[PDB]
């Protein structure tokens, strides 16, 4: 019986952390705020721009 | 032989098989007319004699027994009153106790068909050999039929034995002749089998049943069947 | 407070990850389309939409994992659904794998006329079947018999030796990976060959890429269990990254003995 | 924001069951285009509107088959009631596994917008609904069309099967106190079962279509002639998909008929275990049999009878069924509303439907009859009738329950006799033709089937008058200024009901359950 | 309880051992190929030329 | 209550859809075209006649739809 | 081990030995001519099924939306349905 | 937000609602007929 290779109560301090919000789910933490309000956000502008254009490109017969 | 206007069910018949076909086909909608006619006069009598104004009470009834059992049981025997029909005719259209007399490969291009009577030719280079292209609009006479005229039809002499090698050399085709009762797909790669016996002279027309590129429907086959003399004159002055 | 909620199923909060990966998937196949045909945005777009689907992915099961692990919403009965969802995921792959099988066996119980009526195809130098995929089949056994030693790990209390065996198991897993990549590089004949090298190598490929996943699975798991987020009665991530080798393992030993035996027999 | 939130974001088995439903009716307006074109197109003999371009006519036949098979019906019974009413009904809380939920539905559009740039990229996508191999091969097409269409396959694959996993583990799991398996309703039950043939059968479409894909662009020799793999190997797999495919078209609705002949007839169903036993028997025997749709390309003779066979042992468990169905309206206390009108035309055109297949299940009967319009007759009355009227009846036996408010009953009568009308005038001469002996997909006819194709074009147009009805009807449902009542309907009132989703309010409130169900369970 | 770790244990080192002296001998192999096959028609078919067309992925 | 209001909305929807079909068929709002075999009016009798007796390649002239039209030749 | 909120409380409640929602299973003798067929409900009002029978019969499942104030019968097997809170009794939504 | 409301939809409150439902009505069918008929056009735009 050994615990694994960490003291266990970080996982218990960040518990706390994240039961003491008050918001949803994906917005929890500071490291969400960065992730899921900007990399996904762009990241799916510059596809639908990207799906746009190549949508048109194929039907056109443009651009070979 | 050829479509008509405004005509219900089958054309006619040059093939046992069709016979065959027409038989089993005539067998199978006497028993489903008289299963469509029963359901529906049991429908119609459960919803009029029950509808509001004269069983204004459930009546509650939920198990049933030794009912269910009974149309469990009844539509049994009337599937196999259905298939003892049906796979006689199937053991007994597949034997071929005679030999075949002719063969006419069938090659099935792109939005054209071909034949070969190859069996006459001393040689290895394969003589009588053509193509059916389908007439156009401008180039017909005042009686003939429309997209389904073909130049230089496929003759094929009457009250004898053929095997027609179905086959393609594009893409999937199917040879079909309706009033001979033939259906079959040419698959670019196999070479199937039909074996045939018309029992009277004159012409059958047929299409293209599957989806071939562009022009489909615009691929038909014609067939005739005539006297043998006349077949051997006519292959003899082809040759 | 479930005393509140009255009863002990999971009510998950709204999460965009759903339409953002949508969005992904269709990113993915209209680069898929554009770079199978010439195009100019073809390989950028393919490349994008793949990374989007990653991304997003990743984010949802960090969400999951954050939920479960530390406001603690998996209750029993949710804990019992997830085994349930991931049995039914894995009857779906044997499906799909065993489409594939059905398309080599109808090409090659009878070969056609045009192959010589033979199998394996003249020309085409089959693998011995004894040198490169023997040893394969041995790594996965091996890797299959270490992943059950992490299960008896987690299970019996001893919850430090459970990392050990799935790094063991990882490590072999990507043994297998490498040398069926130098079995691809080395193959005497490629994909464009007859229906034999077409199959084989759509089979293997496939096969190959549920061996990456599974590894990749069997990876996080063990950073989760470093990192202590797995206990002796509450782990169903172990379980179904068990149940996931287990049925790679067994893909591969259906593909070994009917391609790599009878095909070159 | 809040509301982009509440639609784009939430989980919610309602709101993603309500985008269903607006998802349907789009994808089946949008068919009903198609085939209206396809019937202009086929008025009379010669060019008609496509002024040549059969081309064009392939890719329509195509995109009509995929619009209303793939996203008109399955997006409607299992998207649009399943997502719904399974939960409400069976006693339970939001729905397992809410994202995956989620996730499949917003998968479809993009399935959708790839579906019309496979129609609209450099010329189209005229291999039919059934893409076959050679013609969607490179040398035959080398567009790309198909490729986009493969994708859409695809995409709407993954997404259903993301969705039965869903039902699957809910009805195994997510079940409410002392409710038995042998005590949730047969809508429920059905859910189930076609969730089991989706989660089976659909991912061996994926890889029939993934080896069509990597035949045409990487290059392989799966379905080339030279190299061995005959296409009769892609024909096999994507008919062992397709006959599953067609027996989940219509099982839910078979439950929904069966709760609206229960409600209606003032009595539960009779024959309950006879019901989900011959259900569960049709999902078996829905993959025993899968070549029946390719009698004509030569197989042995014993493989045809074994078909055959198998064709006529389905055909019991229906009869069972409809039998059952009759059987439970001897009580008595029916009531014409517009859901029973709708069921009843159910049984009668299914039951014409069904007998024209058993007509077509034999073999020499399908040798003569292998694509003809009489299989086409065949399958729009099963299909069309079938499932597009369970679907009618369901909308408006349950447009009593999602919106509030009620359609106004004069006007439903009034769209159920158009659309009955229309749509039954203009597929029996489909029949007759098929006897002829017109072959199917074709742009021109000879000038002998000429007769008929004019009077059945002109069913398209009443159905057209009726669909612009239902849509007037939908319209003045959602702005009727009179909501439920027990003048207007007698379900909801009921302070007793036999199906637990009536006795709630008009709409659930938001978690459906302010507390769950029990069962009492005597014998203490 | 943990007489099946110990054995599972075991077996599984047994297993990583018996596969690296395999590895051992399979590599070490010089893998000299035979002559090209005569180019049969169902050989290096090229329906649809490959994006990186003249030459297969992986060689 | 209403089967007057049903009967009278049936009946309009058929004269909508036969002057939908009026204007889309008969008289092309959309553009197309009529076949050459049909505008003649000539062309149904000439084909009944040839059913009388169809032309053939090799051979006299032979009659189709034997049994279905009865039309067929006598002792010789 | 590791846990908290609602499965730190379904495992307290496990270890505790109490079932934490043992109210939700009525499983009373069949009828009321002294004692009364009752259920237990958290709420004012609660729905509850009937699926009825002493033990051999059972009529298949009816649902009703039984109230607190007024006793309700079963409408088929004619068995009474008593409530008692053993929560806050309050309308369900508040 | 209404999550803890008596009705999900509560349809009533809206700003008389029914300019609103007929365009909405109205929209799903121009989508699902104008596309449809937009793609015969522009392949007839096209050779
Ligand atoms: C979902 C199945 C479905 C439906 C409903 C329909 C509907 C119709 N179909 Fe379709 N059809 C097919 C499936 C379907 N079809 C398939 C699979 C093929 C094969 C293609 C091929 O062989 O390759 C085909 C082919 C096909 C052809 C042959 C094409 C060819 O031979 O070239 C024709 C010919 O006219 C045709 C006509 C019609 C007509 C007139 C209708 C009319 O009934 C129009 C429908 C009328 C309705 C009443 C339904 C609309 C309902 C709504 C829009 C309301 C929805 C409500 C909500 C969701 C709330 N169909
Ligand atoms: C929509 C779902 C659906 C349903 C329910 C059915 C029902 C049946 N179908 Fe259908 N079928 C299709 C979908 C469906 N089909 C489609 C899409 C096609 C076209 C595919 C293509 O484009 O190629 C097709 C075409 C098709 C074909 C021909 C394919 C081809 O050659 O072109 C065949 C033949 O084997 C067939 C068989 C059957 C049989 C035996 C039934 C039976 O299950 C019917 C059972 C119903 C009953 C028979 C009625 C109720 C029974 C009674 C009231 C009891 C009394 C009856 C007896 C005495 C048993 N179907
Ligand atoms: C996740 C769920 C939502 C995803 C939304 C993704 C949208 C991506 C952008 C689509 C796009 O740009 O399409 C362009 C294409 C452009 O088509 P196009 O190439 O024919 O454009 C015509 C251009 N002119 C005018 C010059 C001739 O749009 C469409 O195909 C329209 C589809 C409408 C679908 C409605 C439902
Ligand atoms: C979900 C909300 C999506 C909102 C944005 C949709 C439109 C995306 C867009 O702008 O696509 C670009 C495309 C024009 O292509 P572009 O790259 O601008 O042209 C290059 C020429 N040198 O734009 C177009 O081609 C516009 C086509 C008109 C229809 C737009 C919506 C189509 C999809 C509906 C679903
Ligand atoms: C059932 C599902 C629908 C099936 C439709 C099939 C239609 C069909 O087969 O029509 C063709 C049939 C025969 O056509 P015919 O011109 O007579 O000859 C053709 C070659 N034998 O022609 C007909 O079917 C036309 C009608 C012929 C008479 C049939 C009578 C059956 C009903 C009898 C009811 C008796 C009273 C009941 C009360
Ligand atoms: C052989 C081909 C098919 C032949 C079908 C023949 C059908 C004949 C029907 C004749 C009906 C005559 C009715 C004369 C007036 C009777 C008094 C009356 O009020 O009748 C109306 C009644 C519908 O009223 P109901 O639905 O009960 O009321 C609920 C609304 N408050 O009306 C009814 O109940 C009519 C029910 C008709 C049921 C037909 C079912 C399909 C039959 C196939
Ligand atoms: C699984 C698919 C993963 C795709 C990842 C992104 C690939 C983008 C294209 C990268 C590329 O062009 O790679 C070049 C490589 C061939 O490299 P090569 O020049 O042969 O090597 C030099 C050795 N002398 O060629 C390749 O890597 C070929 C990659 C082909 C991918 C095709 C994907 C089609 C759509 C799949 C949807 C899922
Ligand atoms: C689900 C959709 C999947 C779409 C897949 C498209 C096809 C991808 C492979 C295309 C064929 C190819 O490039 O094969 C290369 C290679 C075979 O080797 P070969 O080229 O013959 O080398 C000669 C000697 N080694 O390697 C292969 O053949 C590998 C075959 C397996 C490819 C796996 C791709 C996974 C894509 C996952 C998408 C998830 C979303
Ligand atoms: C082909 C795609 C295959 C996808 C397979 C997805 C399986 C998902 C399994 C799942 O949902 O597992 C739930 C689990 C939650 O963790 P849990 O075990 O509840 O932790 C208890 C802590 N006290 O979830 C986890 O622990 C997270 C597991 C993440 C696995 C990621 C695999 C990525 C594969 C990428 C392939 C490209
Ligand atoms: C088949 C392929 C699709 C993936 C299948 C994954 C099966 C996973 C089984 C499962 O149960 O996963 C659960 C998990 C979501 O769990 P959740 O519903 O959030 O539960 C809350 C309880 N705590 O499930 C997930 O998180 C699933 C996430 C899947 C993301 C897939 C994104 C790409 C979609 C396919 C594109 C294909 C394009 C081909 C070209
Ligand atoms: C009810 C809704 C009706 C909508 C009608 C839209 C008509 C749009 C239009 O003008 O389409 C152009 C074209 C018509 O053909 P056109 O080239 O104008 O030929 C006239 C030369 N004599 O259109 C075509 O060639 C194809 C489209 C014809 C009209 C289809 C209408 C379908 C209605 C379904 C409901
Ligand atoms: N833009 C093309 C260039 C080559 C094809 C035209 N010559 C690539 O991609
Ligand atoms: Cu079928
Ligand atoms: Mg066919
Ligand atoms: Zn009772």
């Amino acid at each position: 019986s050994e615990p694994p290779f960490r003291p266990r109560e970080k996982l218990i301090e960040k518990q706390k952390h994240f039961q003491s919000v008050h918001k949803h789910t994906y917005l929890k933490g500071p490291y969400d705020k960065i992730t899921s309000v900007a990399i996904p956000l762009a990241l799916a502008a510059s596809s639908l721009y990207l799906i746009g254009r190549g949508i048109y490109n194929m039907s056109h017969g443009i651009g070979k | 032989d050829a479509p008509e206007p405004w005509q219900l069910g089958f054309q006619d018949a040059a093939t046992p098989i069709m016979q065959g076909i027409m038989d089993l086909h005539h067998d199978i909608f006497f028993f489903l007319v008289q299963i469509a006619v029963f359901v529906l006069w049991v429908l119609s009598r459960a919803l009029w004699c029950f509808r509001s104004k004269i069983s204004p009470i459930p009546q509650r009834i939920v198990h049933g027994t030794t009912i269910e059992i009974l149309w469990t049981i009844f539509p049994s025997i009337i599937l196999m009153f259905i298939a003892i029909p049906s796979f006689t005719l199937l053991y007994s259209m597949d034997d071929v106790v005679v030999d075949p007399a002719i063969t006419i490969k069938a090659i099935g291009h792109q939005w054209y068909w071909s034949y070969e009577y190859s069996d006459y030719n001393n040689s290895d280079e394969q003589s009588l050999a053509f193509d059916s292209y389908m007439v156009p609009e401008d180039d017909l006479e005042l009686g003939q039929l429309r997209l389904l005229e073909v130049d230089n039809r496929v003759v094929v002499p009457a009250k004898t034995h053929l095997r027609v090698l179905i086959t393609s050399a594009d893409v999937l085709h199917s040879w079909a002749v309706p009033s001979l009762g033939v259906k079959c797909d040419a698959v670019p790669g196999r070479l199937n089998q039909i074996s045939t016996f018309i029992q009277r002279e004159g012409v059958y027309y047929g299409q293209c049943s599957e989806i071939c590129g562009t022009n489909h429907a615009f691929m038909p086959i014609v067939v005739e069947a005539v006297s043998t003399k006349d077949y051997g004159s006519w292959v003899s002055n082809q040759i | 407070m479930i005393e509140s909620q009255r009863h002990s199923y999971h009510l998950v909060d709204p999460s965009p990850w759903p339409i953002s990966g949508s969005l992904g998937a269709l990113a993915t196949t209209v680069g898929g389309v554009m770079y199978m045909h010439s195009f100019q945005g073809g390989a950028t777009l393919l490349s994008l939409g793949l990374i989007f689907i990653l991304y997003t992915m990743f984010v949802w099961w960090r969400d999951v994992l954050r939920e479960s692990t530390l406001e603690g919403h998996h209750t029993k009965v949710v804990q019992l659904g997830l085994r349930y969802g991931f049995i039914l995921f894995i009857v779906s792959e044997v499906m799909f794998l065993f489409a594939f099988f059905w398309a080599f066996f109808h090409s090659s119980l009878a070969p056609t006329v045009e192959i010589g009526g033979i199998w394996p195809p003249l020309g085409i130098w089959v693998l011995d079947p004894w040198e490169i995929p023997f040893l394969n089949t041995l790594i996965l056994l091996s890797s299959g018999a270490a992943v059950t030693w992490a299960h008896h790990a987690i299970l019996a209390g001893k919850e430090k030796r459970a990392v050990y065996a799935l790094v063991a198991t990882v490590l072999l897993a990507l043994v297998f990976t490498g040398f069926q990549g130098m079995e691809y590089y080395q193959a005497p004949f490629t994909i464009s060959d007859s229906i034999y090298g077409s199959t084989f190598f759509l089979a293997t490929g496939f096969h190959g890429f549920h061996v990456i996943i599974g590894t990749l699975f069997l990876i996080i798991c063990g950073i989760r269990q470093y990192l202590g987020h797995l206990t002796k009665e509450h782990h169903v991530g172990f379980e179904a990254a068990a149940w996931y080798w287990h049925f790679v393992d067994v893909v591969w030993l259906f593909l070994f003995v009917s391609i790599y035996w009878w095909g070159g027999i | 924001m809040t509301n982009p939130v509440r639609w784009l974001f939430s989980t919610n088995h309602k709101d993603i069951g309500t985008l269903y439903f607006i998802f349907g009716a789009i994808a089946g307006v949008m068919g009903t285009c198609f085939s209206v074109l396809i019937r202009m197109e086929l008025a009379r003999p010669g060019d008609q509107i496509l002024g040549g371009n059969h081309q064009l006519y392939n890719v329509l036949i195509t995109a009509h088959a995929f619009l209303m098979i793939f996203f008109m019906v399955m997006p409607a019974m299992i998207g649009g009631f399943g997502n719904w009413f399974v939960p409400i009904l069976i006693g339970a809380p939001d729905m397992a596994f809410p994202r995956l939920n989620n996730i499949s539905f917003w998968l479809l559009p993009p399935s959708l917008l790839l579906l019309l740039s496979s129609a609209l990229v450099e010329v189209g996508s005229g291999t039919g609904w059934t893409v076959y191999p050679p013609l969607s091969g490179i040398t035959s097409h080398s567009g790309g069309a198909v490729d986009l269409a493969i994708f859409s396959l695809h995409l709407s694959g993954v997404s259903s099967i993301l969705g039965s996993i869903n039902f699957i583990t809910t009805i195994f799991n997510m079940r409410g106190p002392g409710m038995t398996m042998h005590r949730s309703p047969l809508f429920v039950w059905s859910v189930l079962v076609t969730a089991f043939l989706l989660l089976l059968s659909l991912p061996v479409l994926a890889g029939a279509i993934t080896m069509l894909l990597t035949d045409r662009n990487f290059n392989t020799t799966f379905f080339d002639p030279a190299g061995g793999g005959d296409p009769i190997l892609y024909q096999h797999l994507f008919w062992f998909f397709g006959h599953p495919e067609v027996y989940i078209l219509i099982l839910p609705g078979f439950g929904i008929i069966s709760h609206i002949v229960s409600t209606f007839s003032g009595k539960p169903v009779f024959g309950y275990l006879g019901m989900v036993y011959a259900m569960i028997s049709i999902g078996v025997l829905g993959f025993l049999v899968w070549a029946h749709h390719m009698f004509t390309v030569g197989l042995d003779v014993d493989t045809r009878a074994y078909f055959t066979a198998a064709t006529m042992i389905i055909a019991v468990p229906t009869g069972i069924k409809i039998f059952s169905w009759i059987a439970t309206m001897w009580g008595g206390s029916i009531q014409y509303k517009t859901p029973m009108l709708f069921a009843v035309g159910f049984i009668f055109l299914f039951t014409i439907g069904g007998l024209t297949g058993i007509v077509l299940a034999n073999s020499g009967l399908d040798i003569a009859l292998h694509d003809t319009y009489y299989v086409v007759a065949h399958f729009h009355y099963v299909l069309s009738m079938g499932a597009v009227f369970a679907l009618f009846a369901g909308f408006y036996y349950w447009v009593g329950k999602i919106f509030g408010r009620t359609y106004p009953e004069t006007l439903g009568q009034i769209h159920f006799w158009i659309t009955f009308f229309g749509v039954n005038l203009t597929f029996f001469p489909m029949h007759f033709l098929g006897l002829s002996g017109m072959p199917r997909r074709i742009p021109d006819y000879p000038d002998a089937y000429a007769g008929w194709n004019a009077l059945s074009s002109f069913g398209s147009y009443i159905s057209v008058v009726g669909i612009c009805c239902f849509f007037v009807v939908v319209t003045i449902t959602s702005t009727s200024g009179n909501n439920i009542t027990r003048a207007n309907i007698p379900w909801a009132v009921e302070q007793n009901s036999t199906t637990l989703e009536w006795l709630v309010q008009s709409p659930p409130a938001f978690h459906t359950f302010g507390e769950l169900p029990a069962i009492k369970e005597t014998k203490s | 309880d943990a007489y099946e770790t110990a054995k599972w244990e075991k077996i599984t080192y047994l297993g990583i051992v018996s596969c690296t002296g395999l590895a051992i001998y399979n590599l070490s192999k010089g893998h000299p190929h035979t002559e090209e096959p005569p180019a049969y028609p169902y050989l290096h078919i090229r329906n649809k030329e490959f994006p990186w067309g003249p030459d297969g992925l992986f060689e | 209550m209403s089967t007057k209001y049903i009967v009278s909305a049936i009946l309009g929807s058929f004269g909508i859809a036969w002057v939908c079909d009026y204007y889309v068929s008969e008289k092309k709002i959309f553009g197309g075209s009529t076949p050459g075999t049909i505008t003649n009016k000539e062309w149904g009798e000439e084909t009944d006649k040839k059913f009388q007796a169809w032309p053939r390649t090799a051979g006299p002239p032979v009659v189709v739809n034997p049994i279905t039209r009865q039309n067929f030749v006598v002792k010789s | 081990p590791i846990a908290t909120g609602h499965e730190r409380e379904e495992i307290q409640a496990s270890l505790e030995g109490r079932d934490i929602l043992e109210i939700n299973h009525p499983e009373g003798p069949f009828g009321t001519k002294e004692a009364p067929a009752i259920v237990k409900s958290y709420f004012d009002r609660r729905i509850v099924g009937c699926p009825g029978g002493e033990g051999e019969d059972e009529h298949d499942v009816v649902w009703f939306w039984l109230e607190n104030g007024k006793p309700h019968e079963c409408p088929v097997c004619s068995q009474y349905f008593e409530l008692k809170v053993v929560g806050p009794g309050g309308d369900p939504y508040g | 937000y209404y999550i803890h409301a008596k009705h999900m939809y509560n349809l009533d409150r809206m700003k008389h609602r029914g300019l609103k439902m007929s365009l909405a009505v109205f929209s799903a069918f121009s989508i699902g007929v104008a596309v449809p008929v937009y793609a015969v056009i522009f392949q007839q735009k096209k050779t």
